[PDB]
Formats: C-alpha cells, structure tokens, sequence
C-alpha cells in the first residue's frame, strides 16, 4: 500500500504505516518520502523528512 | 483531510497559474433540458480562494473542504469543468494545456517521524492522506 | 545569446539549465552538419577549405581590367587593391 | 503578533505586487551538496499566501505565523530570498527593483490610546508590536 523513497530511489514499502530502513552508513544525512499504492495509481510523493545516521564510537 | 484536492496535469514545465469558479445552471446543465434553469445562461458565479502547490507536470488545487463535491470531470484543454448535476466548477489554467484532470483519490502520506536512528539504520512511519 | 543566470535556491533550476543548453546547442556553429552562417566573420589564422569553395563575384572581386581607349599607348590607372599586373 | 512579516525595500513611488512561494531542496540548497536532494531541482512549490501593505518605498509582506522561519536573505534585484538550510522562501516583485529585504524585527507600536486629553494636553499610550 506504500512505496519508500531513500534520496529520490525506491528502496521498498510495506502494508502497514510503517519501515525500516536498512543499510545506511554511520554519520551521514539521509531524507526520505513515501507515496501510496493503489492497484498501478500512486500518489504524489510526500514531504520529505530528513535525518542523519548517529556515528560509532 | 486539509481539504479537497483537484489534480491538473499539463505540459508546461512550470507553475501554471489557475483560477476557480462555481455555477449553477449553465448552458447544458439544467435538470429540464436546454433553458429549463432560473437565470439562462447561469446563476451567480463565485470565485473560489485556492491554495496551489505544484510538481513537474501537476498542479493542485487545494479548495476548502465546504466546496467538496463528486462528478463527471471534462477536458477543454484550456479549462477544466467539474459537472455536478447543475453544478459546475470551472479551472482556467494560464499559460499550458490540460492533459488530463481529477479529484485527488490516491493521497500522500502525512506525518513523516524518523525514529529507532542508529548508525546503520532508522525507522520511518507515516499516516495516510 | 541571453542565457538566464543560474543562482543558488532559484526556483526552475532545472529548467533553465535545460533550456541555456538548449539555446547554446542551437544557436553555435558546430564541427558536424550542413549549416547556415549569419554576420561578418574574421579569422585572425589560417583557414583551408578540402571542399568544393563557392565564391559569390569572384571576377569583379580579385580581376580588373584597365585600358586607354583614345591612344592605346598610355594606361593611366588607380590601383583597386594590392596586386600582380600582367 | 500579527504574523511574520517580511520587509520588502524598493525604487518604485508606487505599490509593487508580490508573490510568495516556498520550496525545498533546490539547485544549491541540498544538505551534502549539489543534487543530494530527493527531487531535483526542487521538491513542492507552493503558492504563500500573503497580506500586503505599503509605505513610501517600503512593502511589508504579512505571511502566517507558521511560516515563520529564520535564514541568510538573499536579494537578487528581481526577486528575494530567504534561505534556510534546505527551505527556499522566495518573494517576486513586480514593477520595480528590490534595494533591500529583510524579516521585520523593529516592529512598529499598536494600541494606541488618547488618555487624559485637556485644552491644552492628551497622554499616548501603546503597546510594543
């Protein structure tokens, strides 16, 4: 039902309100938006929201 | 949600400007047949306020949520007619032509929250439109 | 040729890079192709032509003719441009 | 108070129009550098709506407190803008030539009182903007 947007490229989607980003490298900015799925219709992307991986010790 | 939503899709690759109108019982309209209506030619037309935003190709017209209605939608290029019945609420675009037009059906996402952020991944939740 | 400047945070950043490229790439001479120049063009080097070389009047442009017509013994005349008499 | 307002400085002995836009992530705006971004050239545009007022050479654009942002301004002559981050406010002027801008931090007085008035005497009273 949704389609997840990692920097402008799909990276997956889920049924449920809800995913889990997976792979990003320490310390760097990321932003992310979503779109709805409806049978081949999908929405207009979201706002984007941006974030940044914490850094190892 | 924010309110009601009118896609137009056209082939500008800028920000088309568009103006909204509301009307009952225009020409073709009338419940009766041609000139069945209290005013020929059509009653009192209102300027609708819209908010714009737009996407290469998509402008929407966010329209107060009072104004929300359902209907047959016609393509004159040059403007857009949301048909009602009697009702008609008429887009002019500026400056591009009108590939096609709807009531948004399929809407965005909302309340984008990243949580559970560590070094190598983040969670992202969301709300329907 | 009017380019639109491309700042930092102008809003069709896109667009009118495509449309300074499109302009650019429609309005140069190019190394390829069968093309129509416009205006006076000076070339400071060289210039050698391994085609045909259409010349419009070449005649008039670097031959002249000069005669007495009443004598026939005496020619008498201002030289055009730079040149070779025979 | 009222809003956010922005401040508008011209060459025109007139009243210029306005038009407000915001946008994010456009050419040079991106986080970690030129076309990082989701979209780009730039996300959503969207249409501000603006309340507009005018002195002598000075036009004073009243968006709604929740637009409020901070921000480098930038004056490019035939438009401003208020760069922050990754957010773009734009501001286009009509008719003239903006000679400086700014977000109104001085702001002027508003309730004004005449209090205590004689023959010969009143007492002003206001409250800061």
């Amino acid at each position: 039902k949704y389609r997840v947007y990692l920097d402008g490229t799909p990276v997956g989607g889920s049924k449920l309100l809800s995913f889990d980003l997976e792979n990003l490298k320490a310390g760097t900015s990321y932003n992310v938006q979503v779109s709805q799925i409806n049978g081949n219709v999908e929405s207009d992307k979201s706002e984007s929201v941006a974030f940044k991986t914490t850094l190892p010790k | 949600p924010s309110g009601f939503n009118v896609v137009i899709e056209h082939d500008s690759e800028y920000q088309p400007d568009v103006k909204v109108t509301y009307y009952k019982n225009s020409i073709g309209t009338e419940a009766n047949g041609f000139d069945t209506g209290p005013v020929f030619g059509g009653e009192r037309i209102y300027n609708l306020a819209s908010s714009l935003s737009y996407i290469r190709n998509k402008i929407n017209v966010e329209l107060p949520s009072v104004y929300a209605m359902a209907g047959e939608v016609v393509n004159n290029g040059n403007e857009l007619l949301l048909i009602n019945g009697t009702e008609i609420m008429r887009f002019v675009i500026e400056g591009a032509t009108i590939t096609k037009g709807y009531v948004e059906k399929v809407k965005p996402p909302t309340n984008l929250i990243v949580s559970d952020v560590t070094s190598t991944s983040a969670k992202i939740s969301w709300e329907n439109g | 040729a009017e380019l639109t400047k491309i700042t930092r945070g102008m809003q069709n950043g896109a667009e009118t890079i495509n449309d300074n490229l499109n302009k650019l790439n429609t309005i140069t001479v190019q190394k390829t192709g069968d093309e129509t120049i416009a205006g006076k063009k000076t070339f400071s080097g060289d210039v050698s032509v391994d085609g045909d070389f259409t010349m419009k009047k070449f005649a008039d442009s670097y031959v002249a003719f000069f005669a007495n017509k009443g004598s026939g013994n005496t020619v008498t005349f201002t030289a055009p441009w730079d040149c070779t008499a025979e």
